[PDB]
Formats: structure tokens, C-alpha cells, sequence
């Protein structure tokens, strides 16, 4: 990670980690906190 | 000094008093936990009646004091353990050494009298006991203090007091 | 009628893994289950198991006991650099970025500063 | 235990310090939750605890936020808040109080504490330097 940024110097729902069709599934079970359908 | 405790452990008795024997041919000094092992060796070996059993307990211990050797809890505690197994024979020396014990300026455990108490129970001393022991707090200082309470229910029950 | 603590005396006194193992089984004579709640909360705070409460953002961490000074002023690090070229703006341009930088430990900065410090040496 | 009682308990071991305590002026405490019911009996636990410590406490609630996002399937997450305000309340009875109403934090429910200490100035900077 340094090493990469050194040198450029001088020049779906990944927001919680799920599958798509996975977070309706969790979503729709009550399974995620504060997740309710609106 | 391990290797008398390790044989007293594996219950080697003779070869634990003989070990101490080359221990002071050798000029060498003993510690406390090892003297209590001599003195259950003492004790565990056969064929001794009760006052030479006691006799070797107290040269043993004149030998402590020779090597400038100060005695702990766990001494008495031990003694007084060792000296259960003679029953009626054995009170006046185990009063002889709590009051010793309590003289020095170490303080009874439970343990002590858990052992007293067995000893006597085969018995009005455990009111003393209780008279002492009223309002006082406790800390894990031997093995066999757990066993106090127990034995202390017993007496009450062999006795049948209900204020005890 | 007397108690029991008065009368004869022996008269005789006046005044490893062993002990590792002695403590331990001397740590068992009060060893008894938990009795309630706050007993088994109290225990597994003696373990470390539970957090400290008021809650410490910054419990465990003390940055090496690092001062502002060596995280602010990380400028004494460009000595061994050219001292008035081009070179002497961008390394203190990377200083001042480093100074900003609250993720990052003082030896990380200048271990970055020594790698910049060895890519020009070579160059 | 209508017979069997402890006779005597071990109080905790609070020994008063020489240095000098830390004086907050302000001490707000932010609960944030799903659920209004579970802020309303924390407001009624934290605000029964405040006055029996002795602390002066004012509880007012924050406007409610929404996050909405559509993946047609649309989502919906509530955050409704609470704010516990105490003042002129000194180091000890501060962290005390703190102690015990953060064990006690329902389910679901954080809290942001923001801490206003009263400090004196810097004997440096009483006069200029010379």
C-alpha cells in the first residue's frame, strides 16, 4: 500500500457487504437493524 | 531441598530422612517447606509408637532453629495434620502448639482448627473457637481451610447445640 | 475456665513450579461458582473479557508514548535532504501532509520519510 | 431472605485522592435509537438517577433523521435521538454516573458524551515574556 502510493504521488450493496438478492432476504425477514421497508 | 520434598510427595519417607541425613553431612542448610516434608515423613514412617514419632518431631525442629530456619503457617498446619492420627494422646500437644504458634506472632488459620477440631471430634473447644473466630474476616492462607466449616458443622451436629 | 490459648508452649522460637503451584491450589480454596450477575460481570472485568466503563475511546492505545511535538514537527527528519532545492519544497510538502495524518504513528512517518530519503539517494 | 441475610458486606474501596478533582460545566449526553419507547424509559432511567445523585439535569429531544434508499424496493432506517444535558457537576460524580447509565444502555441505543472541563489558564501566558 505505501510502496504503490509512493510512486503515484509524484505522477449493488457493498455498502453493507451483502448480495443484492441477499439484502431484500435479510431486509424483508427484519433480520438487519432499523432496515423496515418504507 | 526438592529432593527430599519431591520423595516426601511420592511418599519415600525413609529415603527423605536419609537424604536429610547426607543434607547435614554435607553442611547444607533446609529450608521451611522442606523441614514440614520431614516432619510428615516423620510421622509416616512405620513401626514407631506416638512419643518417639513426637521426640523425632521436636529434634527435627531444634535442628530448624539450629539453622536459624523460622517456622510459617504451613509448619504448624503441617504438624498439627500429622498429629491427628494419634488421637487421644495427641490434644495436650496440640494445644501445646497453637499456643506456641499464637506466642511466635503467626496468626491461625482455618486450617488450624479445622485439624484441632477433627482431632478432638472421635470437644467443648470449639466454643473457644467460635469466641475467637466471632466477627473476624478470612483470607485463603492453606490448603485445607475449606475443609473448616464442615468439620465445625459436624461438631454441631454431634453435640446438638443449635447456638453453635 | 481458662481459654484455650493460655498454658504450656514448646518455648523453642521467639519471633520454582512449587511456588507456582502452591498459589494455585491456594486459589482454590475460594473458589466457588458465580452467584449472580454482577459477580460474573465483576469477573470477566478482572479477565479483561468486558470493556472499562465510563467508555475510553482510546483504551489500550497510547501511541508508543508519543508527544505532539514529534507528530506536529516531523522537520528535523529533512535534515539530510537538499536544503534550498526543489527537493527541500516537495519533502517539506510531504512533512506537512505527514503532521496531518492522525491514523498514522510516528515511526510510520518516518520510516515514509526514510524511504523518500533512499528513492533520491538513488536517483 | 426472610432469615438468611449476609451479616456484614465488603463495600467497595473509594479512597479520597490529594490531587484535585476535574470540573465539568456541561456533560450532554446524545442517545441515539430505532425506537422512541426504548429512549423514553432510558430519559426516565438516566433523569430518576440525575436527581437522586444530586446532579441538575435538562432533557430535550433533537429533530429525528431519515436515511431512504432504493435498490421499485425501497428501505427506509429511523434514528430518533434524546439529549440529556447535566451541568456543574465535578470529576468523580461525573464518571460515576457515566459508569452506571452506559452499563445500563439498552439494546440498540449509543450515546455520544461531549465533556465541557473548566480549566485555568496556562501561568505562561498570565504575562507576556520579556
Amino acid at each position: 500500500a505505501d510502496e504503490r502510493l509512493r510512486i503515484n504521488s509524484l505522477r449493488v450493496k457493498r455498502r453493507w457487504r451483502l448480495s443484492r438478492i441477499v439484502f431484500r432476504h435479510l431486509a424483508d425477514h427484519g433480520q438487519l437493524s432499523g432496515i423496515q421497508r418504507a | 531441598c526438592t529432593m527430599i520434598r519431591g520423595m516426601v510427595k511420592h511418599r519415600a519417607y525413609e529415603q527423605a530422612l536419609n537424604l536429610y541425613t547426607e543434607l547435614l553431612n554435607n553442611r547444607l542448610h533446609a529450608d521451611v517447606y522442606t523441614f514440614n516434608a520431614l516432619i510428615e515423613a516423620t510421622v509416616c514412617a512405620i513401626n514407631e509408637k506416638f512419643e518417639e514419632k513426637w521426640s523425632k518431631i521436636l529434634e527435627l525442629l531444634r535442628h530448624m532453629v539450629a539453622q536459624k530456619v523460622k517456622p510459617n503457617l504451613q509448619t504448624f498446619n503441617t504438624i498439627l495434620k500429622c498429629l491427628r492420627r494419634f488421637h487421644v494422646f495427641a490434644r495436650s500437644p496440640a494445644l501445646q502448639v497453637l499456643r506456641e504458634m499464637k506466642a511466635i506472632g503467626i496468626e491461625p488459620s482455618l486450617a488450624t482448627y479445622h485439624h484441632i477440631i477433627r482431632l478432638f471430634d472421635q470437644s467443648f473447644i470449639i466454643y473457644d473457637i467460635m469466641n475467637e473466630l466471632m466477627g473476624k474476616r478470612f483470607s485463603p492462607k492453606d490448603p485445607d481451610d475449606d475443609k473448616f466449616f464442615q468439620s465445625a458443622m459436624s461438631i454441631c451436629s454431634s453435640l446438638r447445640d443449635l447456638e453453635l | 475456665r481458662k481459654n484455650i490459648f493460655t498454658g504450656k508452649r514448646l518455648n523453642i522460637f521467639d519471633m520454582s513450579l512449587w511456588d507456582v503451584e502452591f498459589a494455585k491450589q491456594l486459589a482454590t480454596v475460594n473458589e466457588q461458582p458465580l452467584q449472580n450477575g454482577f459477580e460474573e460481570l465483576i469477573q470477566w472485568t478482572k479477565e479483561g473479557k468486558l470493556w472499562e466503563f465510563p467508555i475510553n475511546n482510546e483504551a489500550g492505545f497510547d501511541d508508543d508514548g508519543s508527544e505532539f511535538h514529534e507528530h506536529i514537527f516531523l522537520e528535523k527528519h529533512l535534515e539530510s535532504f537538499p536544503k534550498q532545492g526543489p527537493i527541500r519544497h516537495f519533502m517539506e510538502l510531504v512533512t506537512c501532509g505527514l503532521s496531518k495524518n492522525p491514523y498514522l504513528s510516528v515511526k510510520q512517518k518516518v520510516e515514509h520519510i526514510e524511504w523518500f530519503r533512499n528513492y533520491f539517494n538513488e536517483k | 431472605l426472610h432469615v438468611d441475610v449476609p451479616k456484614d458486606l465488603t463495600k467497595p474501596v473509594v479512597t479520597i485522592s490529594d490531587e484535585p478533582d476535574i470540573l465539568y460545566k456541561r456533560l450532554s449526553v446524545l442517545v441515539k435509537g430505532h425506537d422512541k419507547a426504548v429512549l423514553d424509559s432510558y430519559e426516565y432511567f438516566a433523569v430518576l438517577a440525575a436527581k437522586e445523585l444530586g446532579i441538575s439535569i435538562k432533557v430535550h429531544e433533537p429533530p429525528r433523521k431519515i436515511e431512504r434508499f432504493t435498490l421499485r424496493v425501497q428501505y427506509e432506517m429511523r434514528t430518533l435521538y434524546r439529549c440529556l444535558e447535566l451541568e456543574h457537576l465535578t470529576g468523580s460524580t461525573a464518571d460515576v454516573y457515566l459508569e452506571y447509565i452506559q452499563r445500563n444502555l439498552p439494546e440498540g441505543v449509543a450515546m455520544e458524551v461531549t465533556k465541557t472541563q473548566l480549566e485555568q489558564l496556562p501561568e505562561h501566558i498570565k504575562e507576556p515574556i520579556w
